[PDB]
């Protein structure tokens, strides 16, 4: 079964210079903001773009070890990057896939927002328990302040 | 940006510390906002830190009985340790924080956790009978810290405040010196401003 | 949690001499540590962060190296000011943690100290307790004896000394001695007097008042 998920939250950084930093140049800086959530991100398949396959390694000590994603779209003018989750972590016998959009528009103030929506392929008809969605938005929070508080620390980072 | 501590200075144990800290000269945007505290038995400690979307982050050690929670509209943040005891007796600064560490601290706090109550301190003039100095007496007071300045903060070339030393009637003491040329002693007025912020206490004593 | 151990504890350097202090961690934190410093009584200032970078307005004569667990502190051309203690962070998992702090002693000239003495307040006196206090203005080293003597008798037990930090701009201690006693035991005896023997001194140094004459 299918199970739709949606989060919407802000950052004061301009629509363009996130999605450079936090969507395409994602792979060097979450090891490097959140070493805590990420060790590496390998990319393992591919050309950054659609078809690459990525191995995201995570600290002993979290309840995964990695997951392995698969980059579907990457709108560098739309500022859109479409991704699914494959391997690894929850992914298993009682989940099949996890489809995630991740869109970045600009708002008057300077600022941004970023539109989050989670799909969750389930195999059969299994739930979905809250700590797994309690873990993606967490870890979704944390990478974002991260590189929000890397693109405050360094003005001149990202254009 | 600015950060200012506020919070008692003296709790119970088994009670709830409570701290607030405010922010300002900055928005609530900037910085990871984080407790900190330091004690002589256990250093430099990390508690805790929220972002301004409301996640938290604490240590294991403390998660237990600390929730960290932040006001974006006053611009403030706060820290809850509720069953305190005297292993949680620190200085306890607020501060904010980049990807990279700590980029603004506050004054810090001085928390006690004591099953006592406050004493504000006795204060009494140290004078004499080329160079000469003058000086107050901070005496039985409890629990810590005391301020002391000199001349409203106008006399602070020359100024020795001692740190605190415990007498063993369980009460604090220390005294703050300065030295003066001789020649301007009649002439120049000499006042020192002793503060004792968990007494509620302020002695402007003049020598 | 990561264990930082920092080493040596306590490091004493003249001005202009260079600083190397180290930290070591339990595991691997690839390049994520921080250097603070905390000049008595404020709160650490950040001074190198992941490790070899250096934050705005941070001087180009303190520098970090170091990857997985062995790291190093430098500071060139002490001055002074540079008193301090030193900390190091990990931030490779949370929760971060600090290192036990090293301290920065700074190394000076034998310096004398300057001898003063408070006979105890007429305001305190009504109280029934006296106290009569000594200082021992910024001096070098910091070891000194600070003998009481009432009517020439060597005091024991009633006594307590505060010293302060190092300064940050003459590198100079200073000390104050506390004698308490009651009214009565004070009103029962004429002569003060506070006798000082420091390296600086070729000789102890007594400073004294009459009970009667104040
Ligand atoms: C993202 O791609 C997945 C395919 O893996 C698709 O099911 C989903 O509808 C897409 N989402 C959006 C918003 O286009």
């Amino acid at each position: 079964g299918v199970f739709n998920y949606e989060t919407e939250t802000t950052s004061v950084i301009p629509a363009a210079r996130l999605f450079k930093a936090f969507i395409l140049d994602g792979d060097n800086l979450f090891p490097k903001v959140a070493p805590q959530a990420i060790s590496s991100v390998e990319n393992i398949e591919g050309n950054g773009g659609p078809g690459t396959i990525k191995k995201i390694s995570f600290p002993e000590g979290l309840p995964f070890k990695y997951v392995k994603d698969r980059v579907d779209e990457v709108d560098h003018t739309n500022f859109k990057y479409n991704y699914s989750v494959i391997e690894g972590g929850p992914i298993g016998d009682t989940l099949e896939k996890i489809s995630n959009e991740i869109k970045i528009v600009a708002t008057p103030d300077g600022g941004s927002i970023l539109k989050i929506s989670n799909k969750y392929h389930t195999k059969g008809d299994h739930e979905v328990k809250a700590e797994q969605v309690k873990a993606s938005k967490e870890m979704g929070e944390t990478l974002l302040r991260a590189v929000e508080s890397y693109l405050l620390a360094h003005s001149d980072a990202y254009n | 940006v600015q950060l200012q501590e506020s919070g008692p200075g003296l709790v119970k144990p088994s009670e709830t510390l409570s701290l607030t800290c405010s922010v300002s000269g900055g928005s609530i945007t900037n910085y990871f906002w984080t407790w900190i505290r330091q004690s002589p038995g256990k250093g430099l400690e990390w508690i805790g830190y929220i972002y301004y979307s409301g996640g938290t982050n604490y240590n294991p050690s403390l998660k237990s009985r600390v929730t960290i929670s932040i006001d974006t509209s006053k611009n403030q943040f706060s820290l809850n340790m509720n069953s305190v005891t005297a292993a949680d007796t620190a200085v306890y600064y607020c501060a904010g924080s980049y990807y990279y560490g700590v980029d603004v601290w506050g004054q810090g706090t001085t928390v006690t956790v004591s099953s006592a109550s406050t004493k504000g301190p006795s204060v009494f003039p140290l004078a004499p009978c080329s160079t000469a100095a003058l000086g107050c007496l901070v005496k039985d007071y409890f629990p810590e810290p005391v301020t002391v300045s000199w001349n409203s903060g106008a006399l602070t070339s020359g100024v020795h405040t001692f740190p605190a030393v415990l007498q063993s009637s369980g009460l604090y003491s220390l005294s703050s010196v300065v030295t003066v040329p001789s020649s301007s002693l009649g002439t120049k007025t000499y006042t020192c401003n002793v503060d004792h912020k968990p007494s509620n206490t302020k002695v402007d004593k003049r020598v | 949690e990561i264990v930082l151990t920092q080493s040596p504890a306590t490091l004493s350097l003249s001005p202009g001499e260079r600083a190397t202090l180290s930290c070591r961690a339990s595991q691997s934190i690839k390049s994520f540590l921080a250097w603070y410093r905390q000049k008595p009584g404020q709160a650490p200032r950040l001074l190198i962060y992941d490790a070899s970078n250096r934050p705005t307005g941070i001087p180009a004569r303190f520098s970090g190296s170091g990857s997985g667990t062995d790291f190093t502190l430098t500071i060139n051309s002490l001055e002074s000011e540079d008193f301090a203690v030193y900390f190091c962070q990990q931030r490779n998992n949370w929760p971060f943690t600090f290192g036990p702090g090293t301290k920065v002693d700074i190394k000076r000239t034998v310096a004398a100290p300057s001898v003063f003495i408070f006979p105890p307040s007429d305001e305190q006196l009504k109280s029934g307790t006296a106290s009569v206090v000594c200082l021992l203005n910024n001096f070098y080293p910091r070891e000194a004896k600070v003998q009481w003597k009432v009517d020439n008798a060597l005091q024991s037990g009633n006594s307590q000394e505060s010293v302060t930090e190092q300064d940050s701009k003459d590198s100079t201690y200073s000390l104050s001695s506390t004698l308490t006693l009651s009214k009565a035991d004070y009103e029962k005896h004429k002569v003060y007097a506070c006798e000082v023997t420091h390296q600086g001194l070729s000789s102890p140094v007594t400073k004294s008042f009459n009970r009667g004459e104040c």
